[PDB]
């Protein structure tokens, strides 16, 4: 139209690039305590 | 240097406390190579 949407996806991407904040954010967040973690992995059991 | 477990002495450690007694040595810390090492070190330490 557009609208576009309707407002629920303009407003769903208040879903949409926010689920999209919650997907980002959830593989920053897995990358970050991962990546530390195992990070204190090479220190738990190599060093 | 070996603790190694003790309990032995005083205070049945009496000092357990012990962030390297001052330090973590906390380089930036961001510094994770490690090396794959060594000895631990001889370094004349040994010589010590």
């Amino acid at each position: 139209k557009n609208t576009t949407s309707s407002s629920n996806e303009n407003p769903i991407l208040r879903w949409m690039s926010i689920k999209m904040n919650g997907f980002q954010n959830e593989l920053n967040e897995l990358s970050g305590h991962m990546i530390s973690k195992i990070i204190h992995s090479q220190r738990l059991i190599l060093q | 240097s070996q603790e190694p477990m003790l309990d032995a002495d005083r205070l049945r450690s009496s000092w357990t406390f012990s962030e390297s007694m001052d330090l973590n040595y906390s380089n930036p810390s961001s510094s994770p190579n490690s090396l794959g090492n060594l000895k631990i070190l001889l370094d004349d330490k040994a010589s010590k």
